[PDB]
DNA sequence: GCCGCGTCAGA
DNA sequence: TCTGACGCGGC
């Protein structure tokens, strides 16, 4: 089909590097000091290599059309293009064949493994310290033996010939050729067949393996030393001249001419018969050589240039994060990219952005040209771009014309969410500055304080409408982590629409009834009557109800006269109920959600795009001002300091006679001071709030009107914290150590604060600072990590059928619920019918929870239900849409296409930062790291007892010991108290030592269930505290990846205990299933594995290389000789491939859908 | 646009967005760009769209123009 | 059968 | 710093 659907990686014969080199290297020689030209046998020489021009021989007297494939007698260069060049491979002959350093090396090294002895006495023959006998002989010597100089020098005396002892690669290398694979194996295995793995025989499991892994690949042993080495093609290595007259040059370049100078004075010394110590050392110095040319550093002190900077090995190129994988094959640079800086752009649509002329022109220039060329202004390119350079009049009607309809993407540096990215439709404006709806800059996270942003523009028709149907911003409203919308007002917008609802007892025109809105807006044009007036108003307009029916609601009802300014922009359908209240920024977010359930997207955003205009224009309005004078200190603050310091002095005075311990009197210090901290901050709150004012027929206290009031109250910035500090006392301050000073400032910033007051608080504020900048690179790691986890989690089938979910009820504290069921349990669909105490079923199983329907499990007061979950989804290596249920991001359920893994990960990774103490606990959760002394869990169920020695190993009698006599015991501290009675019916893993909970005992003995509800209630628990918002089903499909490995009991045709993949074991189990009988297929008993653990498990070579550890993984796989299809949403981004998900997954059904027709 | 409109006739909001791109990709081959309707008229990606929510096209009947082409 | 020393590898 | 994994050397 002209399409490589797979890729597989294996070793290299000496053979197969002759095909691919085109030419010998024989001398190392880059280029002509004199003229800049390539030398006749060099690393750059053209003959091999191929031409530096295209058509071009070196000579160049063959430079014409007639002949193009000549090759030219003069000189070795072929007439091609200069391209080949970069294809173009080399091979380099060595006199004494080279131990791979990666194998040698390999940590756990391959060849140690195969000769089955000890790595240093292999590096001591290779080095020729030892010598090895290749030839057993009618000798006793073994053959695997390390014989002394001496040694070796008596052994020859005593038997002369009929024995070998080389030493070197050599040795080594016709060591690996003599070896027979089947009887090896067949010993090897009879070792196994008396098994005794207790210690010894775990060693000899490795062993088994790689010998079967290399008998299945077919490639020879001796492979692994290598003969000869390939030389990289000059392109990848470029010598290009620099300005300053200097060349560059790469590292590998300078490697690779030591390697050849060394070779050809190996070859010399060997024609001239020289000394053998002299050849020894010769020997060495090329192993050395290649071992830092293949990766320098890794046995030995790195060699280094003048600059004295370590040299880059070909290996340190691929791997780390400025490595090939990560750094070019991700990082992909794109053109047609602008960044420039934001600005408020409050004008502008929630789907309309500010964009400058000059960025347009630019993106859009390649357009404007073939504008330009259909329009007929010009008839070439080039006068194109010279009308383009003076800037004609006409280009930017044509400018305008071309970007009328055409989407952009606006980007920001920290891309935490998918949020982040988002397409609007783009408006020429004047300036250089971009210009971005207020709304959307929640979502980015970001503020007009410098902030940059970078602008992407869609090439393809399929792109630009896809942004356009996926990426646009009005497609997005509520968070994909939560349903509560992200597009509400933040700060000024939502303080105006506050101040306008709120009412006053007494106002001008009080009491007067208008008809209409029309007629109060009149009123107020006028202003004779007041905004917070009270005034009767008739309103008649449908309403919606929950089941969707619509009733008319007429009547007279008594409103401010903001809020029945407000009633014209809400539209149709929406009860005045929502608009009749203070108007609190939550209030304005409940608005804004029921619009959306109810209304729609499109009237919720028309919605918010009427509120966001009113708020402004009222706030100018109210001109609301910030002053010192608004911030008032409490009249008995004085008093109260005054009383805290005579108690401070009353404990001073009795420690100074003694009666008093010192720690005491500093722990009634502190409570003292943060209790008069205390009383001080409350009494500021009801002065500054509370207003009292002498109002006809007396004087009555009511809501203060005060600013800063208003601002913390509204909610829209601001906290009780900050007005305590400005009104309060900073009271304790804590010290780097974080224990409180005994001395506390009554100082306040209005006031101000004494020198070494501000010293003090000085710590705490820099010990901040330092913690929020580190913090940063821990949450991306941890989210990196989360995404290669559940990276390839994708959702391909409506149902899988399983009828197996989780019982769910509301997680109580023991002090409040915290969470109720039903919002636990909203938006998921039950695995079974539920039926109540009456004996009447409510609820059919397969049936997805609606509002709706959830109050009825409240009113039914049904505590307990169970629910499908990702665990329990049976699709293999893949989530059904039920499983999942609501998407929870538009309010449906999950559509066919939709990568959940990489929303799940990307969604705990954003808020972890926000929360300090905290991430490194949730850190060790998903890395299922078991506490040190966690506690002992016996499976046996048995009366408990001690009395077995008494040494720190006390054991029970696990066994009843009664039907049966039987001791089933292992040894246990006696350090810790025990947990269990002398005589007791102990319980199979029943818990015998108090301490943590261990992870994976609970998988093992407590099942899959228990461990599930404890990982969540754990997640849930530490987010919501920090009061964090994160859907339940997020945290589970995380944990769906971390289980895909099981033990197999019984290895009908497969291994034995060792871990094998679920997705082989039920496939093999299959084919077994019903291929000829039963066959007992499998047994298996499931196995935690931490996150990382899991990613390098991964079944794809590529998709784990590319991670981390990819020398390990490389080496690893080339032996296997592992082929491996891409499977995958990483695999195909490298390749440039479409993903199999979203868009892919629909465009291939429509393919298949197409075939039949034509079929 | 707020494809609101689109999804009502079309599901899951992938099936659409490939309807729409085979829709657009025929138009333009049809040559409907002669230039004087272009200036005057919007883009033909979002003409295709626009069909689809005037229903007038038809889902089933795009993929019977595929094997025509 | 184990204490206690060690490499690697990422931050 | 560190964590662990993996080690693998002493007894
Ligand atoms: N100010 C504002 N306008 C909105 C908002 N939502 C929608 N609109 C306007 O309504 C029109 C709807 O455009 P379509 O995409 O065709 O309809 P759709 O929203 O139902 O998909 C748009 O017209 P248009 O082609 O974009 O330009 P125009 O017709 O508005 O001039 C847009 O300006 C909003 O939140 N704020
Ligand atoms: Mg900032
Ligand atoms: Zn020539
Ligand atoms: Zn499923």
């Amino acid at each position: 089909s002209k399409k490589f659907d797979i890729i597989k990686i294996s070793l290299a014969s000496p053979e197969v590097i002759r095909s691919w080199s085109h030419g010998e290297v024989k001398k190392p020689e880059t280029i002509n000091y004199r003229t800049f030209k390539p030398e006749r046998d060099g690393l750059f020489c053209a003959k091999i290599f191929g031409p530096i021009k295209d058509y071009e021989c070196l000579c160049g007297k063959y430079k014409r059309l007639k002949h193009r494939g000549v090759v030219c007698e003069r000189c070795g260069v072929e007439v091609e293009q200069a391209k080949v060049r970069r294809e173009r491979m080399g091979h380099i002959d060595l006199v004494c064949p080279v131990v791979h350093i990666w194998y040698l090396k390999s940590l756990p090294s391959r060849i140690g493994l195969f000769l089955d002895m000890p790595l240093k006495n292999v590096e001591k023959v290779l080095y020729f310290e030892s010598y090895i006998v290749t030839d057993p002989g009618m000798t006793p010597l073994e053959k695997k033996q390390l014989l002394t100089d001496e040694e070796y020098a008596e052994a020859l005396e005593n038997y002369g010939y009929e024995f070998e002892a080389s030493m070197g690669a050599e040795a080594i290398r016709d060591l690996l050729a003599d070896t027979d694979i089947e009887s090896e194996i067949e010993l090897l295995q009879a070792e196994c067949e008396e098994s005794k793995s207790t210690a010894k025989k775990e060693k000899a499991i490795k062993r088994l393996r790689l010998l079967e892994t290399f008998q299945a690949s077919g490639n020879k042993p001796e492979w692994m030393v290598m003969t000869v080495l390939p030389v990289l093609p000059p392109d990848l290595r470029p010598l290009v001249p620099i300005e300053g007259g200097r060349f560059a040059t790469s590292d590998l370049n300078d490697l690779y001419r030591r390697v050849i100078n060394r070779n050809n004075r190996l070859k010399k010394l060997l024609d001239l018969n020289a000394p053998d110590i002299i050849v020894r050392n010769e020997k060495r110095m090329l192993q050395e050589a290649v071992d830092a040319l293949l990766d320098n550093g890794r046995r030995g002190r790195a060699v280094t240039g003048s600059n004295k900077r370590p040299l880059k090995s070909l290996a340190d190129m691929i791997k780390g994060k400025q490595g090939r994988f990560r750094q070019n094959l991700l990082g992909k640079r794109v053109d047609y990219s602008g960044r420039s800086v934001i600005t408020v752009g409050p004008s502008l649509r929630l789907h309309e952005c500010g964009l400058p002329k000059k960025m347009a022109l630019e993106l859009f220039k390649p357009f404007v040209y073939s504008k330009l060329r259909l329009g007929g202004h010009a008839t070439t390119i080039k006068q194109a771009k010279r009308m383009v350079e003076l800037e004609e009049a006409v280009v930017w009607d044509i400018l305008e014309t071309v970007i009328n309809e055409h989407p952009v993407l606006l980007n920001r540096a920290p891309t935490l969410h998918r949020l982040g990215i988002q397409a609007f439709e783009p408006r020429l404006i004047e300036g250089k500055a971009i210009q971005l709806h207020p709304l959307v800059c929640a979502a980015f996270n970001a503020d007009f304080d410098g902030d940059q942003m970078a602008v992407h523009v869609p090439l393809t028709v399929e792109s630009q409408l896809e942004a356009r149907v996926l990426m646009m911003s009005t497609n997005n409203i509520l968070s994909p982590a939560s349903g509560q919308p992200i597009i509400t007002p933040t700060q000024d917008i939502v303080l105006g629409l506050y101040y306008i609802t709120r009412e006053k007892e007494g106002a001008r025109g009080e009491g007067k009834l208008f008809s209409s809105y029309e007629d109060v807006s009149r009123a107020y044009n006028s202003g004779t009557i007041d905004i917070h007036a009270k005034i009767k108003l008739r309103i008649d307009r449908q309403v919606f109800d929950t089941k969707g029916n619509t009733y008319n609601e007429k009547g007279v009802v008594n409103t401010t006269v903001g809020r029945a300014l407000l009633l014209n922009i809400l539209p149709e359908g929406l009860s005045f109920s929502l608009l009749n209240k203070v108007l609190v920024k939550k209030e304005i977010s409940k608005i804004i959600n029921q619009a959306f359930r109810v209304l729609g997207g499109k009237a919720t955003v028309v919605l918010a795009d009427k509120l966001m205009y009113a708020g402004f224009k009222y706030s100018t309005l109210s001109g609301v001002s910030v002053g010192v004078d608004d911030m008032t200190i409490p009249d008995n603050k004085e008093a109260k300091i005054e009383e805290a310091e005579k108690e401070i002095k009353q404990i001073t005075e009795q420690y100074q006679s003694s009666l008093i311990t010192e720690n005491e009197r500093y722990n009634n210090i502190i409570n003292i001071w943060s209790k008069t901290s205390d009383e001080v901050g409350a009494s500021m709150m009801d002065a500054i709030s509370k207003d009292t004012v002498s109002i006809n027929g007396e004087k009555k206290e009511i809501e203060s009107f005060n600013s800063v009031y208003m601002m913390a109250k509204s909610g829209a910035r601001g906290s009780y914290n900050q007005m305590r500090q400005l009104a309060g006392m900073r009271g304790l301050m804590a010290k780097p150590d974080g224990t409180m000073i005994e001395t506390a400032i009554t100082a306040n910033f209005r006031e101000g604060l004494s020198v070494l007051q501000y010293f003090t608080s000085t710590h705490g504020a820099r010990k901040g600072l330092a913690d929020t900048a580190l913090k940063t690179a821990n949450a991306g790691y941890l989210t990196r990590r989360l995404v290669d986890v559940a990276q390839d989690l994708v959702v391909i089938e409506e149902d899988c059928g399983t009828d197996d979910g989780l019982m769910f009820s509301a997680i109580v504290e023991d002090g409040e619920v915290k969470v109720p069921l039903v919002e636990r349990a909203l938006g998921r669909t039950l695995a079974a019918d539920v039926v109540t105490e009456k004996g009447v079923v409510l609820l059919e199983a397969g049936t997805l929870l609606d509002e709706n329907l959830v109050e009825l499990l409240d009113d039914n007061g049904i505590d307990m239900i169970k629910v499908r979950s990702p665990i329990t989804c049976k699709t293999r290596r893949g989530l059904c849409a039920k499983c999942y249920g609501r998407d929870l991001a538009r309010e449906r359920q999950v559509n066919v296409g939709e990568s959940v893994g990489v929303i799940a990960a990307q969604s705990i990774g954003e808020p972890g930062t926000q929360l300090t103490m905290g991430l490194p606990r949730v850190a060790e959760l998903f890395e299922a790291r078991r506490p040190k002394d966690a506690a002992i869990l016996s499976p046996c169920d048995g009366m408990v007892r001690l009395g077995n020695r008494d040494t720190k190993e006390k054991q029970r009698i696990e066994i009843i010991d009664k039907n049966g006599h039987i001791v089933e015991e292992i040894l246990l501290p006696k350090s810790r108290h025990l947990v269990v009675f002398d005589g007791e019916q102990v319980s199979r893993g029943d818990v015998l030592a108090d301490g943590p909970t261990d992870p994976h005992d609970l998988l093992k003995y407590k099942g899959l269930e228990e461990f599930a509800d404890y990982i969540l209630i754990e997640a849930q628990s530490v987010y919501r505290m920090q009061g964090v918002v994160i859907n339940d089903k997020h945290i589970e499909t995380i944990v769906r990846q971390m289980l895909r490995k099981a033990v197999i009991l019984d290895e009908g045709d497969s291994k034995f205990v060792k871990d094998e993949s679920i997705e082989l074991v039920r496939i093999l189990e299959e084919n077994d299933k019903l291929r000829k009988q039963g066959k007992k297929e499998v047994e298996y008993e499931l196995v935690l594995m931490g996150i990382t653990r899991s990613s390098l498990s991964t079944e794809s070579f590529l998709s784990a290389a590319s991670f981390q550890e990819t020398t390990r993984v490389l080496t690893e796989a080339s032996i296997n000789s592992q082929i491996d299809n891409l499977r995958g949403l990483k695999e195909n981004v490298l390749i440039g491939r479409l993903i199999p998900a979203g868009t892919g997954l629909a465009v291939r059904k429509e393919s298949a859908k197409i075939e039949k027709m034509r079929e | 646009v707020t494809v609101e409109d689109c999804l009502d006739k079309v599901e899951t909001r992938f099936d659409l967005v490939v309807l729409a791109s085979m829709r657009a990709n025929k138009i333009l081959k049809n040559g409907y760009s002669e230039s004087m309707e272009n200036e005057k008229k919007e883009k033909a990606t979002v003409v295709a769209l626009r069909e689809i929510a005037e229903s007038e096209i038809t889902s089933e009947q795009i993929l019977r123009n595929e094997i025509e082409g």
